[PDB]
């Protein structure tokens, strides 16, 4: 109807007008008015007039919040007390009062820093349960401890709609743009409410982000509980790290009640289940044998064959061809290939020691200590290879034993805080022998053995790993590997001060400067910090030409997860690696058409580094597509390095630090063959 | 058209997927098919080329424009196209209204260079070639026995069924009303193709259009009919 009689309602004071001209209003109310509420310029004198004044100061919030205002919308609510499924219901609650206390969450939220607010914030959290609809109510009451008796006042009945829903994109938008100190609280009430509901995988990819010991206990009691098993096993021993595996062996040892998790949780049945059904559900041919293993030569692609057998894998043939073949090879391509037999036979725990004995404490050196590596390589529980090697260990000048502290120290690590192995380790790292790979398995291995700890440590094993760094200025290939050990012991922190303790006492001229990135690499694993990644554009144009390869090499470690924005314009630089810093980033991800997009570029290029770095992660990119690359390599040559690495490349085609650790420590693969003797031993490999 | 588009969808889709019947038979015909209509139009075939688009690369060339809009280049394009049918095969290689035929002795040894170049000279055939025109007649005959060796396949004349059915698949996305009957259509129409049936569409959604309006009253259906009724 028109506005004649009801529009000069507001010119007259008196309280009988407002007290029933204002019930009109919220009868009226249902669509606010005829139009925009365009009474304002009017109605905005009795701002100073004061029975009923709480239904002038809803009058007044309809319409203050109706046109515009950012905070004396919410006054009148916050001094109204609210008092007194339907659309007025849905108008002046769901909008209103959504975008009405979403502005005064956010005001009072970023102004102060009552429980005006919070009572407010529970009022339409539960308005909010009665509208049912989910992750905007949520989305906008993230912000706004609250979240926690949030989730716990709100789930219910509702299951797979907050948690998959709420859960799904409020985790992936936790990880990517909220804060750290946020996820937290994430994941001790998801543990508190996927605690009371079932799924428990979900609760346990809470204690893969947690890494914590009581939630594994809680989901073997619960899981216990509940009778696959040996499939969730499996994702288990996947799932936990190497710090709660031991401590959760060590409470099991302690009880677990059944001893079937003592069996499981241990050794031997994440490897149990696979190897036979391999063996019976595949069938792979022997023309890859014959073939693949009849185009290698020149005494490097008989390395390139030494891969074939430790990494081929049904088929044992190539495994058990004749003897000579390790005769004709060199003394790092001895050890390779005696580590070849560790890798045919990660499985067969009785069977590699009948194996393995042969080559064991034999003629020469490399086969003996290579043998050792096989056997630190072929299983990680148990711990019986030790003592002959670790009787031996002490050498003190250039002794075997040095280099069976090599695969030995390095296959125990693969087999691993300690207390006895790094006691072990301390006339090991104070012996400092020249070659580089004893300091490099030693800073690996401690790292290997400190990765996933409770904030990092700044213990005197690496203090004294850094002190005794310093101590000789040689071999900077030592201020490369020792570093990786650091920055893992570094790894498992949530918020250690460690790297500014690293800015304080670990800066130098640049032979400490690497030492430094690393741990600045190491220890923003990735979170929502973009603050670095301005950093990162801002100390990428550094004139030091390493501290560009491993800082931004570190995309592919902070940016994992949001892959949409990782395909940057690292290719379209021009310096001496950054298009290695994004062949790097691309890794072993799926590799969708944009990846090999790249990989079109990036697989032409003439230098031997490069076109030497390309297959590797072109072909853990890609695990009728597989060998058309490989033809192109052979379009592209037909030097060594690259046809060792393209075959290298056909055998690798056929955040868990396992796969994160072998491939930065392989970021310094431009060096001499003995590297290539650690090259081989890399875990990542599934 | 059920038996003729699930003979090519057996036909084509054999390679690449459902593979247990297909390296372990050792037929592996790399030639793809040959398609053509007398109506044409791409319709049809665009109707059976997305039936592959479901789980494949799609490759869409229409014509030889691109090729007879410049000097007379040659035959480089189509080795491009071999050297990206060799380095990356998915993709169905779909040709649609060919009238390259329609200088010519160039066209005679891209002819032969596709020809030659397509049986998969270097490896055990590469990239399944799909080719549609719309008249069979003017291709010469050195495509058919070297190249085409699995099948091709012919669209019958239907007279007034598939006219039928044509106009029910193009009125399908459109809104007819009920007066709008079928048989003074498909009888009404004397050798009519379907792109003389998608342009009475075109004058019913295009002079709906004209009116601002998303329904067509049967005076607003004839009113129509005249736009290119005049127009063709």
């Amino acid at each position: 109807r028109d506005k004649a009689p009801v529009q000069p309602q507001q010119s007259p004071a008196a309280a009988p007008g407002g007290t029933d001209e204002k019930p009109s209003g919220k009868e009226r109310r249902d669509a606010g008015d005829k139009d925009k509420e365009q009474e304002l310029s009017e109605e905005d004198k009795q701002l100073q007039d004061e029975l009923y004044r709480p239904a002038l100061e809803e009058l007044r919030r309809q319409i203050r919040s109706s046109t515009t205002s950012m905070t004396s919308v919410p006054k009148p609510l916050k001094f109204l007390r609210p008092h007194y499924n339907k659309r007025f219901a849905a108008d002046i609650i769901s909008v209103l009062a959504m975008t009405m206390s979403g502005e005064r969450e956010c005001l009072k939220y970023r102004l102060v820093g009552a429980g005006e607010v919070a009572k407010e914030w529970q009022e339409l959290d539960d308005a909010e349960k009665v509208q049912r609809e989910p992750l905007l109510t949520l989305v906008k009451e993230i912000v706004p401890l609250l979240m926690e008796i949030e989730q716990v006042d709100m789930l219910e009945k509702d299951i797979d709609e907050n948690a998959y829903a709420k859960v799904c994109l409020y985790l992936t938008s936790c990880v990517n743009y909220v804060p750290e100190p946020e996820n937290s609280a994430l994941l001790r009430c998801a543990l508190g409410v996927f605690r009371k509901f079932s799924r428990f995988p979900e609760a346990l990819r809470l204690a893969l982000m947690l890494n914590d010991m009581e939630l594994v206990e809680d989901i073997f009691t619960s899981c216990k509980d509940v009778v696959m098993l040996g499939r969730h096993g499996v994702f288990l021993e996947l799932s936990e790290d190497v710090e709660e595996y031991e401590d959760l062996t060590e409470i099991m040892s302690n009880v677990q009640l059944n001893s079937n998790f003592l069996a499981l949780a241990r050794e031997l049945d994440i490897m149990e289940p696979k190897v036979p059904d391999d063996i019976y559900k595949t069938h792979l041919e022997n023309n890859r044998f014959g073939g693949s293993g009849s185009q290698v030569d020149s005494a490097r692609m008989n390395l390139a064959s030494s891969f074939v057998n430790g990494f081929v894998n049904q088929d044992k043939l190539l495994t058990d061809d004749g003897n000579k073949w390790l005769y004709k090879n060199k003394d790092h391509g001895m050890l390779s290939a005696a580590a070849s037999l560790g890798m045919i036979l990660l499985w067969d725990v009785d069977g590699g020691l009948t194996q393995i004995d042969k080559y064991l404490y034999s003629s020469e050196d490399y086969i003996k200590s290579g043998a050792l590596l096989a056997c630190g390589i072929v299983n990680s529980g148990v711990r019986n290879e030790c003592d002959p090697a670790l009787a031996l260990l002490s050498d003190y000048v250039l002794h075997n034993s040095n280099t069976m502290r090599l695969g030995s120290i390095f296959g125990l690590g693969l087999a691993y805080n300690r207390e006895d192995v790094l006691t072990l380790l301390l006339p090991v790292m104070g012996d400092s022998k020249s070659s580089m790979e004893v300091a490099g398995v030693t800073a690996l291995a401690c790292g290997m053995i400190a990765v996933g700890s409770c904030n990092g440590d700044v213990t005197s094993t690496i203090l004294q790993t850094i002190m005794e760094k310093s101590e000789t200025e040689l071999k900077d290939t030592y201020a490369r590997w020792l570093p990786l050990g650091l920055g893992l012991n570094h790894l498992g922190k949530g918020e250690a001060i460690e790297a500014i303790l690293a800015a304080l006492e670990v800066v130098s001229e640049p032979f400490r400067s690497f030492a430094n990135t690393l741990v600045d690499v190491c220890a923003y694993a990735g979170s929502g910090n973009v603050l670095k990644v301005q950093q990162l554009l801002h100390i990428c144009s550094e004139h030091f030409d390493s501290k560009e390869k491993e800082e931004d090499k570190d995309k592919k470690e902070k940016k994992d997860k949001d892959k949409k924005e990782a395909p940057a314009d690292m290719g379209a630089h021009q310096g001496v690696a950054v298009l290695g810093i994004a062949l790097i980033a691309m890794g072993e991800e799926i590799g969708a058409e944009m990846a090999l997009r790249t990989f079109g570029h990036l697989l032409r290029y003439g230098e031997p580094t490069l076109r030497r770095a390309v297959p590797l992660a072109l072909a853990l990119i890609s695990v009728s597509h597989d060998a058309d690359p490989e033809v192109s390599y052979n379009s592209i040559f037909a030097a060594r390095l690259a046809a060792m690495l393209r075959q290298l490349a056909q055998y690798h085609a056929k955040k868990g630090t396992l796969t994160l650790c072998p491939y930065h420590s392989d970021r310094q693969l431009m060096s001499q063959v003995a590297v290539a003797g650690l090259l081989t031993v890399l875990v990542s490999f599934l | 058209l059920d038996n003729q588009i699930q003979e090519i969808k057996e036909s084509v889709e054999l390679p690449l997927t459902h593979p247990e019947y297909y390296e372990e038979m050792g037929i592996k015909p790399p030639k793809g098919v040959i398609l053509y209509g007398p109506p044409g139009t791409g319709k049809t075939l665009l109707a059976k080329a997305v039936a592959n688009q479901t789980s494949a690369t799609f490759l869409r060339v229409v014509g030889s424009e691109l090729i007879q809009k410049y000097l007379g280049d040659g035959p480089k394009l189509v080795r491009e196209l071999f050297r990206v049918a060799e380095e990356h095969a998915p993709s169905i290689v779909f040709i649609d209204e060919i009238d390259a035929i329609g200088g010519e002795r160039e066209i005679q040894r891209t002819m032969l260079e596709l020809l030659n170049q397509l049986d998969g000279f270097d490896s055990r055939g590469d990239v399944k070639v799909i080719m549609a025109t719309n008249r069979i007649e003017t291709l010469d005959p050195a495509l058919i026995r070297p190249g085409r060796i699995d099948r091709k396949i012919e669209f019958p004349l239907p007279d007034e069924k598939t006219k039928k059915r044509i106009f029910q698949i193009h009125t399908s996305r459109m809104t007819l009303a009920d007066d709008v009957t079928l048989d003074d259509l498909i009888m009404a129409k004397d050798d009519l193709s379907g792109a003389d049936i998608k342009a009475i569409c075109t004058e019913a959604g295009l002079m709906a259009l004209r009116e601002r309006r998303m329904k067509v009253t049967n005076e607003d259906f004839k009113k129509s009919k005249e736009n290119v009724l005049y127009k063709k």
